[PDB]
């Protein structure tokens, strides 16, 4: 989409399936998953005992619904 | 009817044991006051008060008055913790407000929780109490 | 804790009224409920069922384990 | 019958008795079959009560409801208030069982041989055709039904004054009521103490007044159509004409339950039981004065408490059908709660 | 209603009774149904108390509140202060219960058949349309209600000086009153000892002068509109007129709670019970001076303690609506406690 | 209030009562509702104590503090400390509680129908608009309140001399004060043994010469504006006038706690209870001579101990508002600990 412009993830395999994420950037370079979506909730990531996970993941345009 | 129970004023096992009630507190007549208060209940074969919770208003003080008193306070604790958590998530750093309590915001929410049932009914009607199930993070089935 | 502290009358003891009521609706008149089969004047009692003199004798004898008397424990 | 802004509305099978409200031939077929079922209950349960009648004990404590109605009429009560012959009760239930087959014949005639709508018929079938918008046709029907109800009330007074008389409770035997009651202020003064009607002469002259008024309204409704003020204030819908009759028979069911519980003349204690105190609890009911040995109830209380619940639920059925006639769909109540 | 500068106010379902306050046709339907429910309670619970009535022991210890009222009017009362007939209670209970069905039908008439606004109607429905800012029409409504309240007070004097006859709590009998008081000077002096009057002549003659006052005040509000000083002093909104009625009936409820607890004339001890002691604590409550066991309460303590608690919370409802009429949002309370 | 030169200071909800300072209309509504709440407590707890009073015991043993106030005032005692009337206490406890409803109504009047500032309206009410910079207007308010307090002190003079009397603990009677002592030499001599008084003529005569003093000062403050020396020495700010009153009411709370403990004329032992010994542990408390059982305290020991702790924290509240009126920012205490 565009920077800002919060979307809801429709990718079923993701941690954030049904969560609202903000689009960080779109890499229009022929990428399979060009949309960087930034979240306010970190996922299950990292070795055991880690205090936080990652909040960024790449998505395709078909996996996102505009909600903003 | 509770024919297997007897009132404690006419229960003979209670009467032989209410004269030896131990003083729980510093008042030397604590067990005698407990002997008078527990005499109105329904006692079993060995003189202990068997509470009735079926919904009878004769035994409303057994469960219903504890029910109304609990659900008011537990609804108060739940509402002011919910209303604090909604208020702090709109800030710049919502994470630090849970480990470091915004105490004047907490006192302001907690004193306003005496009208939680009229507030929970209002937020249910406004739709802000319950989120839509398609707007929630969901497991991949 | 209240039994340990010498005050067993301070125990929260709830009579299981809902399951004592079902014992009454099968015929046990020990609890004083007059409902269905414990009440001899109901339509369930007066239907002329041939189980009923044998069932009411067994449910009220107390020498069996048919419908045991239940309490707060 | 209602048509909430649309035509050809198909009713489901659980509300399947609403499709034939515009069908005049099927309207005759359902109602006469109801009268066939009603006359069957008057005949088969009279024989059922005869087969379960014991003259050793009281009639009202046994639980018979049709036989004390015939015993009040002056049939089989000729010696001491005790039943000695069941032949008058057998001859009445036999005619009712015969007339149930007669009414059941014409009911199945109208749903299988006669057409479902009588507008296609010719001759007298065009005159018998009715619809739920014609005022003058419904006044013909109402005046003709008022004539037989007036003749029904006059035949009771004809029975009570010429053909034996009724069971008078103040003398424990049948008596002739050949002297009538003519002064209308006695009847007009019975709007206060109608329950305590301890006078058989005042009851018979009342039915003369009812029987002559209902043939007066029978002649009036046949020869004169409904007027313009009656059409303005009363809705002439198929559900609405039902709604007036539902509340009208609920008022009759409440008064008949009040006559059943507390009267001593038309409901004698020798055949029904002692008069009943008007108790009230969650719902009003007429509790028994004395206990029963098998936790049963007397036949007077079985009549009065059932007719109270039948009149209340017919009042609620009047309320369902009046709000449907006026245009309330009951989905407006949930329409505001949002 | 109070707009708060909003022409199209919405109201949720918990405040859904505020939607028809500008609708005069639906204003009738919610008040006739209230009168249907009020006359049903006078009908059904008179007959409910007939089923729970015992000739042994008085009505005070039996927890009855309606059969004490009709017995003080002098219906079914023996010469020794006992109760001999439950049928005059049955007739009065039947009349109220059947008139509830007439009122229950007529409220369903105005709900469905009559329009929501009576300004649409032509004929006599056009005259019965009221707007809340029409003081001339409001006095016509108020003046006609003062006639029926005046005729209700004259009906009590017409029941005791005539056919009927009130009960006397001194000689314990039903006595028709003869030659009551008619002095305006002695009725100005009853403002002090109003709750300890103990005289049927003063009660009936009091009802004559307050019956003639409401009839005389009824014909003044009908013929004469509000003068202009009342429009300047009082407020004529939808909730403002309700505020005056809520405070007016809270003041009537506080006197009626006090009159039940201490007076013996209109509340005889052989029907209601002994006069209550005015106790106080976390709330003012009139406690039993004879202490019926097993939390029974002598049912004079049921009128006097409910009609104080009803009049207290109707005074708080008066304060709720007078604040809304004066222009308090009540959302400003939450705006005082914002960050 | 004090803004520290920040002009538009926004107070939070816990200091929300500082918002209606420098607003004349809401200043009336907060104080009339205080008088509504004060007269409600006078009315309701008189009837609360009537519903708790029994004449088998003493009045001081039951924790009753409002009924002995009315009994000392010269109302329905039976005979020599016996209390069998119970009706003039109900009349006083009902007059005060109906008056709280009138004061409760007038507080909601000035909240809503009257504006928040009285300078907006016109008429007689625009002369009631006061600011926290005007000595002429603030002295007009002070003069009229002195006239009310002076007439209240003269109301005790009229009650004792004419309308009934006062309960004399010396003679165990309620008597008219026929000849009060109008000598200013003996009243000026009562600076030392003010709380050791035992004569009703000295009490009533001392009330006359303060009732005339407050009325004479009330006429003085209305007619004469505050002088130039008082403007130089006293801060005429919003929080300064409060701090003068907080210090003034704390001094009265200490004197009234001392009058309650040791005096037997205005606090007779038949009603209030036996006189107190002024002990001191970590704070000055007042303890009884004889120990009332069941861990209960005498109602005199309840009045004097509470009115010292109220006067101590009202002195601490005076110190809070004096330093704020002086110019102490009170975040400097945090900034002193920040640097240290
Ligand atoms: C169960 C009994 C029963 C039933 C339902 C039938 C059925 C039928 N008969 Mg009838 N019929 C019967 C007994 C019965 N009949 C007997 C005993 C007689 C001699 C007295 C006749 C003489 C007879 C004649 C003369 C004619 C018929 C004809 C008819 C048909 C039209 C109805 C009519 O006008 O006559 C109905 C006549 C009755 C006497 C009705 C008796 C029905 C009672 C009420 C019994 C209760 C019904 C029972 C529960 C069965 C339900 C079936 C149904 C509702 C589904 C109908 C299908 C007509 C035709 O042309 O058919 C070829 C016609 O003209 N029948
Ligand atoms: C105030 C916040 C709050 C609220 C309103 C909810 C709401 C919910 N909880 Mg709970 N819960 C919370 C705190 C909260 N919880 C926390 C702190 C934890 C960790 C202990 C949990 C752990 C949890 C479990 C494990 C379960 C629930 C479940 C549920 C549901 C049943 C209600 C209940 O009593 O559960 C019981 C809740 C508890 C036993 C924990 C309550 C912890 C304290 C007492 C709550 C208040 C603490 C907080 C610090 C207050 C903040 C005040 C503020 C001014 C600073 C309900 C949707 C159940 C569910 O999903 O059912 C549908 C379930 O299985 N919750
Ligand atoms: C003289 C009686 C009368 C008449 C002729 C009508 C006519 C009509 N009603 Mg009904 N109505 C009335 C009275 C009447 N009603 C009463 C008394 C009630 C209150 C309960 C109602 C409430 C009502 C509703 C709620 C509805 C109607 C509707 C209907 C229509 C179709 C009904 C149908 O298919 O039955 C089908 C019948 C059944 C499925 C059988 C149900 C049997 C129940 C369980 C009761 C069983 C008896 C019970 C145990 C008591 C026994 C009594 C004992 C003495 C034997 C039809 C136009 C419908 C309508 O107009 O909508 C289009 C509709 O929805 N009626
Ligand atoms: C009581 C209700 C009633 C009503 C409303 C009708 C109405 C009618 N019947 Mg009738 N019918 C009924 C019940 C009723 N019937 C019963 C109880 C029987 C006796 C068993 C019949 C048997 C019957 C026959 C056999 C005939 C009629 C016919 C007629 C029609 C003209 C009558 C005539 O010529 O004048 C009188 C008309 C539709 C005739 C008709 O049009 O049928 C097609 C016809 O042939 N009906
Ligand atoms: C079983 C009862 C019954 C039925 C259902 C009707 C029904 C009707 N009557 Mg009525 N009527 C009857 C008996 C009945 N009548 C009897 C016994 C008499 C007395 C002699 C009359 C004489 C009568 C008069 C004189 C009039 C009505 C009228 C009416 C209509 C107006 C109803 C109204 O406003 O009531 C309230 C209504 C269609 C009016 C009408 O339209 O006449 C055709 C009319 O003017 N009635
Ligand atoms: C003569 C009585 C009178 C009138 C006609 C009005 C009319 C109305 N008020 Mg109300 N009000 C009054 C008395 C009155 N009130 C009193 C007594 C209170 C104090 C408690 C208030 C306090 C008040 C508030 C707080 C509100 C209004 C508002 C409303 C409006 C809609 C309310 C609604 O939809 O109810 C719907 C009814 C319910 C949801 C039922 C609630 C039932 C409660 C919880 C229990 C009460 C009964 C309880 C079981 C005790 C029974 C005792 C008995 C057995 C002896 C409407 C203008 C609203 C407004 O501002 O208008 C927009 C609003 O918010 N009123
Ligand atoms: C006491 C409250 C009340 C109020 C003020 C209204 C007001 C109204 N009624 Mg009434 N009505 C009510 C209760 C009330 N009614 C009840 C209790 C019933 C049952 C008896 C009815 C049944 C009723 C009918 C059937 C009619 C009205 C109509 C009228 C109008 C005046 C008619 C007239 O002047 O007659 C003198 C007016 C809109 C008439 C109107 O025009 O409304 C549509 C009309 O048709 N009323
Ligand atoms: C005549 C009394 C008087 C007046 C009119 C004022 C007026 C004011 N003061 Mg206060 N002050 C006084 C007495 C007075 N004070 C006393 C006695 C104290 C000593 C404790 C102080 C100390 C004080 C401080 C420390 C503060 C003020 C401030 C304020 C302002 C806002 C107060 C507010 O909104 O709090 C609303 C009230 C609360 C939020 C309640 C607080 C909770 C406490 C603990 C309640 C006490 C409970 C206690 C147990 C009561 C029972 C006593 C006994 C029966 C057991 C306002 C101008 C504030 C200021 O400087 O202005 C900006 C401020 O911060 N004052
Ligand atoms: C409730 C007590 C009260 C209050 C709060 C005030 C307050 C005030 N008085 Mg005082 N005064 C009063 C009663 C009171 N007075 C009475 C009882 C009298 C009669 C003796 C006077 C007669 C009086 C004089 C003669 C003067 C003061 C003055 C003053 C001011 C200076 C204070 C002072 O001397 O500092 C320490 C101050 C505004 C001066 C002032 O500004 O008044 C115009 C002034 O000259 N007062
Ligand atoms: C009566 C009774 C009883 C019974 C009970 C019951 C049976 C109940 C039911 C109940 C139920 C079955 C319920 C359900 C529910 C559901 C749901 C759906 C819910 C919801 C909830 C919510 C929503 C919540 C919220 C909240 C609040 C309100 C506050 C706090 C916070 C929170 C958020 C938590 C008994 C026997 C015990 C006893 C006697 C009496």
């Amino acid at each position: 989409l565009n920077r800002g412009d919060k979307v809801r993830i429709k990718r079923t395999e993701s941690y954030w399936y049904g969560d609202v994420g903000t689009v960080a950037s779109v890499e229009k370079s022929g990428i399979l998953y060009p949309v960087i979506v930034r979240f306010d909730r970190v996922n299950y990531n990292g070795f055991s005992g880690s205090a936080s996970g990652v909040n960024t993941n790449n998505f395709a345009e078909n996996e996102l619904e505009l909600v903003q | 009817d509770f024919a297997n129970l007897t009132p404690c004023s006419e229960n003979p096992a209670y009467l032989a044991k209410s004269k030896n009630f131990l003083n729980t507190t510093n008042d030397p007549n604590s067990g005698k006051i407990r002997a008078e208060r527990y005499a109105s209940a329904l006692c079993g074969p060995e003189g202990y008060p068997h509470l009735i919770v079926d919904g009878r208003f004769t035994h409303a003080g057994d469960f219903l008055i504890p029910s109304i008193l609990f659900l008011y306070i537990a609804g108060w604790i739940g509402w002011v913790g919910r209303s604090y958590l909604i208020e702090i998530r709109e800030s710049k750093n919502p994470e630090m407000q849970e480990v470091v309590i915004n105490v004047p915001l907490a006192i302001k929410k907690m004193l306003g929780g005496f009208l939680w049932p009229l507030a929970a009914v209002g937020e249910y009607t406004s739709g802000k109490l319950v989120m839509k199930d398609s707007e929630i993070p969901t497991s991949p089935r | 804790v209240v039994v340990a502290f010498g005050t067993p009358e301070k125990q929260i003891l709830i009579e299981p009224v809902f399951a004592q009521w079902i014992q009454a609706t099968s015929g046990k008149a020990l609890y004083g409920f007059d409902v269905l089969l414990s009440n001899p004047d109901s339509i369930a009692s007066t239907t002329g069922a041939a189980w009923l003199p044998g069932w009411l004798d067994a449910i009220n004898s107390g020498t069996n384990s048919l419908f045991l008397t239940i309490g707060p424990g | 019958m209602q048509t909430y802004g649309n035509d050809t509305v198909q009713y489901e099978w659980w509300a399947g008795n609403a499709r034939f409200a515009d069908q005049s031939g099927l309207f005759i077929a359902a109602h006469v079959a109801q009268a066939a079922l009603t006359a069957f209950w008057a005949g088969a349960f009279t024989l059922f009560e005869i087969s379960r009648f014991d003259p050793t004990q009281a009639m009202g404590d046994q639980g018979l409801i049709l036989l004390p109605h015939l015993a009040t009429l002056g049939w089989g009560v000729g010696d001491g208030g005790q039943i000695v012959d069941t032949y008058p009760y057998f001859v009445i239930g036999s005619i009712h069982l015969i007339a149930s087959a007669v009414l059941g014949a014409g009911a199945l005639f109208h749903t299988l041989r006669a057409p479902a709508d009588l507008s296609t018929l010719k001759g007298q079938g065009k005159k018998f055709h009715f619809t739920w918008e014609n005022p003058q046709q419904l006044g013909i029907i109402l005046g003709h039904h008022l004539l037989f109800l007036g003749a029904g009330a006059l035949l009771l007074a004809g029975k009570a004054m010429y053909w034996g008389g009724l069971y008078d409770a103040t003398t424990q035997t049948v008596r002739l009521v050949s002297q009538p009651t003519l002064d209308p202020l006695v009847i007009y003064g019975y709007q206060t103490h109608f329950a305590s009607i301890s006078s058989l002469e005042d009851l018979v002259g009342g039915h003369i007044f009812v029987g002559f008024l209902l043939i007066g309204g029978g002649i009036w409704h046949i020869l004169v159509p409904p007027l313009g003020w009656a059409k303005k204030v009363l809705l002439f819908s198929g559900e609405a004409i039902l709604s007036y009759s539902l509340g009208g028979i609920a008022l009759a069911g409440f008064v008949a339950a009040y006559f059943c519980a507390v009267n001593t003349l038309a409901y004698p204690p020798e055949f029904y039981g002692p008069p009943l105190a008007i108790k009230l609890g969650i719902f009003p009911y007429f509790a028994d004065t004395v206990e029963l040995p098998m936790h049963a109830h007397t036949s007077r209380a079985w009549l009065a408490n059932a007719h109270f619940f039948l009149a209340f639920f017919f009042l609620q059925g009047h309320l369902w059908h009046a709000l449907r006639a006026l245009g309330f769909d009951f989905k407006r109540v949930e329409q505001a709660f949002d």
